[PDB]
RNA sequence: ACCUCGAUGUCGACUCAUCUCAUCCUCGAGCUGAAGCAGGUUCGAAGGGUUCGGCUGUUCGCCGAUUAAAGAGAUACGUG
RNA sequence: UACUAAGUGGAAAAGGAUGUGAAAGUGCUAAAACAGCAAGGAUGUUGGCUUAGAAGCAGCCAUCGUUUAAAGAGUGCGUAA
């Protein structure tokens, strides 16, 4: 992941989630994921 | 199983029938004796993985798109839109949509011409 | 929408109410290829081979000579054969899709006009 | 959604006892609890050889609780009457595996041996020391336990060797 | 180095009754020696009998080609 | 970057630009504008950046107008050295956005990557970018 | 195909398939390895002559310092 | 070593020659266990000395692996 | 320059340390155009510790031996 | 009487967000829309330029026709074509 201050999807499958209250992004692409917004 | 675009005598350029699981000359054999009059341009032939491929074969007459500007006389024609230069003639125009018949199962004539001068727009040629 | 809906089905009911031969069967998993070469066996024929909605095939029973709807809208697979007026290549049709297929469970309609079950339209196609 | 989706029930095969704590569901495969909080606003009605949940209040956490206990007692029915199988594959160089008692001991290539204990109420069979079959009527423990199974060793992006789902495909990657 | 280069060409004479079928060319153009084998173990044993018996130690280059005009 | 070649002052006041918008806070040719949110100075070195930020994105057929310049200087004093001693000295341009101006329209483009244009331009100026349609 | 390359086709043998293709003579030393690397030790190679082309652009300017 | 087995080697030389060649030997056990060899000729023999190999001692087939003779 | 100029003796060094984490190692994790080994990015983590010599009033700086690692600041660039 | 699930309250910026709720209208639908499932998703077409055969798909481009409810020289993957 990547801890970011904004986020945007890079492909479809990048989903915006929320786990723990804490918003990061999913994707079975390794090179799209992000943390902490 | 795959698709093949096979020459019109023998059978062995392209590696598409060499690792299927027929022998080469036991088909190239029924080949060179059956499809004799259509050898030099090339042709499309489909198969199919039945047991190990030893029948279920079928011709494709060559398409309407690289046959076209030599049916119309045309040495090549190009990539993008480009100028009108060839032109097929009506009763060759019937010759070839009564040849591409086989190929096609398209229920007409008027089909079938309607496909190649679909087909006749990256040559900029005329099919009537 | 509805009103796209309500015109085919006035358009589709009044043209099955025009013709008499039309039946429609349910042998599952038809495919495109095997579509066109069913075609190419019912050239002859104007007949048409698709398959239809549910609620507009199911109006059409309603304007449709013996109606019956536990069917034409119900029971999945809803293949249309329509022979209009001669439904003899339609039938060569049927034959071909039936062996298309592993067996054929006639579903609904008829041969011009006197519903009849599978008891004999199988003998009827061959 | 799925809060109206239709909830298969066989009381012939399954008793349900409703206890606020724990739901008691009974069935030839077994017997599971559902442990719950207290006041759970959702209303369940038993029918002739059917169930149905709905929800007394709109709200929310009433809409997420509605799916949440439906999906529940979905997987407790599939579960205490069909039960639940999860299929793996331990593909390696020399890795197997064997069963003693109720533990299950693996072959790696780890110096360090490897074991896992395993709980009750879930069956394993290996057929060959490659193949594991998980059995059981509890899906999420079924899941878990094969989570910590593959903890020691998941199936490597480089080359394809740990614990395949019998459908876990990845793309080859190799730096050779 | 040249005296290297001369012992080479000793090196080589006495190597060349080893293997028959190793080979060794001289580019008319670069009057150097081309060495062939059977892959990189090959070369790594060859190089190891040059630098020593001999104790003569080269560095590898590249080929050359005849490339006609 | 952009100046006049002839000042007849060198020491002005900068500006109080604190009230309501003013001058061009308006499409006039462009079919899509940029407008601020908030008024600051800006450098000549920002708005040219996002000029050729936007040509970049823009289109060989598109067009833009800019809305703004920079027509005052900025003054700061030399550093580390004492309070007084007069004026400090003129330095690069600097223009004053308002209260929701607009200052940058532009036309002949696909109107999504209007916005994209719209949205590369708007990080690169203080003020806070919002974007707008035609509005004849 | 990663080497840009022209596959003419592959003939059949006993126990093998043949591939048939132009590789450059610049081209063709150090192929072994990457064959051995391809095939483990088992692919073979056989180069052999038949005819002459124009150098790319990488050997014109390779030539000529 | 950590990945051999005897039954997949027995199989596999025929996998890809196909030559029939059938083992006459019978290895104890596996990689951390063979201490010992079933002939098929003669009974079972283990190995004592460890670390030197000097003597072998014959002793009876047992009776889990007399069917494997 | 607002307490202090009718009073804070001030820099480096020795002894003595301490606090914090924007974390150097030891610890762990995520990912990588990371085959493994050698890597890189980011995060959690302050529990612990993190050299001796040559030049020089000197911090710094340079070199050498290194060391698992030779962190970043502050406590009036701590300590009369 | 509502909003709030951060203890905001009890400091805060660009920027980011299917955040919470409400309002204004905007598409449909119970004739079952849509999510999912049993499927179908074909024929010229390996169209040629480029480039090996790069040619459903290294890339380019006219890219329309045919059966039909529906199909794209194919939505992508994926490959030697």
């Amino acid at each position: 992941m990547k801890v970011r201050a904004s986020v945007k999807p890079i492909c479809k499958d990048c989903k915006i989630i929320k786990r723990h209250q804490i918003v990061r992004v999913i994707c079975k692409t390794q090179k799209h994921k992000q943390r902490q917004g | 199983i795959a698709k093949i675009n096979l020459l019109g005598g023998q059978a062995k350029p392209g590696p598409a029938l060499a690792s299927v699981g027929i022998n080469m000359g036991e088909f190239t054999k029924q080949f060179n004796e059956k499809t004799k009059d259509k050898q030099g341009e090339m042709i499309p032939c489909v198969i199919t993985a039945y047991n190990d491929k030893s029948f279920d074969f079928i011709l494709k007459t060559t398409p309407v798109s690289i046959l076209l500007k030599q049916a119309a006389k045309l040495e090549k024609g190009a990539k993008n839109a480009k100028t009108i230069v060839g032109k097929i003639t009506m009763a060759k125009a019937k010759e070839i949509a009564q040849y591409k018949l086989v190929d096609l199962n398209a229920n007409t004539v008027e089909a079938a011409l309607k496909m190649v001068l679909g087909t006749a727009k990256q040559m900029g040629i005329e099919v009537i | 929408a509805k009103k796209d809906k309500a015109q085919q089905v006035a358009d589709v009911s009044h043209l099955l109410s025009t013709s008499a031969g039309f039946v429609i069967f349910d042998y599952t998993s038809m495919s495109a290829i095997e579509a066109t070469s069913i075609r190419k066996k019912l050239f002859k024929n104007g007949s048409k081979i698709k398959v239809i909605k549910n609620n507009i095939l199911r109006r059409a029973l309603k304007a449709g000579k013996f109606e019956g709807i536990d069917e034409t809208a119900i029971k999945g697979k809803l293949a249309v054969a329509v022979g209009v007026n001669e439904i003899v290549e339609t039938l060569k049709a049927v034959d071909g899709v039936v062996k298309a297929k592993e067996a054929m469970n006639f579903v609904c309609g008829y041969f011009d006009n006197r519903a009849f079950n599978s008891a004999d339209l199988e003998k009827i196609a061959k | 959604k799925i809060g109206n989706r239709t909830i298969t029930l066989d009381p012939a095969k399954v008793n349900l006892n409703f206890q606020k704590d724990h739901i008691a569901v009974k069935g030839p495969l077994g017997q599971i609890e559902l442990k719950l909080p207290p006041n759970l606003p959702l209303k369940f009605e038993l029918k002739d050889n059917n169930l149905q949940i709905t929800r007394n209040n709109e709200l929310k956490q009433s809409k997420i609780f509605h799916g949440t206990y439906n999906a529940l007692i979905t997987n407790a029915i599939i579960g205490v009457t069909q039960g639940f199988e999860k299929k793996l594959r331990l593909v390696g160089v020399g890795y197997r595996a064997n069963v003693e008692g109720e533990t299950l001991n693996l072959q790696l290539g780890y110096s360090h041996p490897i074991k896992e204990k395993i709980p009750k109420g879930l069956t394993v069979k290996v057929e060959k020391n490659t193949e594991i079959t998980i059995s059981g009527i509890s899906k999420e423990l079924v899941g878990q336990f094969a989570t910590e199974v593959r903890k020691w060793r998941k199936p490597e992006p480089y080359k394809g060797k740990g614990v395949l789902y019998f459908d876990e495909v990845i793309v080859r990657k190799a730096g050779k | 180095t040249k005296a290297d280069q001369e012992k080479m060409s000793i090196a080589l004479s006495k190597l060349a009754e080893e293997d028959p079928t190793f080979k060794t060319f001289t580019d008319p153009e670069t009057g150097q020696t081309i060495i062939a084998g059977m892959g990189e173990l090959h070369l790594d044993i060859l190089v190891d009998r040059m630098r020593r018996e001999f104790k003569v130690e080269v560095n590898v280059g590249a080929p050359q080609v005849s490339f006609r005009e | 970057m952009l100046q006049p070649k002839r000042t007849k002052y060198r020491k002005p006041h900068n500006v109080s630009y604190e009230g309501k918008a003013k001058g061009n806070s308006y499409v006039a040719f462009g079919e899509y504008g940029l407008v601020a949110t908030k008024g600051n100075w800006i450098d000549a070195r920002a708005i040219e950046s996002a000029r050729i930020a936007i040509s970049k994105c823009l289109g060989k057929t598109g067009k833009m107008w800019i809305r703004i310049f920079p027509h005052m200087s900025k003054t700061k004093k030399p550093l580390e050295v004492r309070m007084g001693s007069g004026k400090g000295n003129p330095e690069f341009w600097v223009a004053v956005v308002k209260q929701g101006t607009v200052m940058f329209e532009v036309a002949n483009i696909p109107e999504s990557q209007m916005i994209k244009a719209l949205t590369r331009a708007g990080h690169k100026l203080p003020v806070t970018w919002k974007i707008l349609k035609r509005e004849e | 195909s990663s080497r840009r390359g022209l596959i003419e086709g592959t003939e059949q043998r006993d126990n093998v398939q043949v591939i048939k293709a132009k590789v450059p003579l610049k081209e063709m030393f150090g192929y072994a390895t990457d064959l051995r690397s391809f095939s483990q030790g088992r692919g073979n190679y056989v180069m052999q002559f038949s005819h002459y082309a124009e150098t790319p652009k990488s050997v014109v300017n390779e030539i000529i310092a | 070593k950590t990945g051999a087995n005897f039954e997949r080697s027995v199989q596999s030389i025929q996998q890809r020659l196909g030559v029939k060649a059938v083992p006459i030997q019978l290895p104890i056990g596996a990689e951390n266990d063979f201490n010992g060899i079933i002939d098929l000729i003669e009974e079972k023999v283990y190995f004592f000395d460890g670390g030197k190999e000097e003597k072998a001692e014959e002793k009876p087939i047992p009776d889990q692996f007399k069917d494997q003779v």
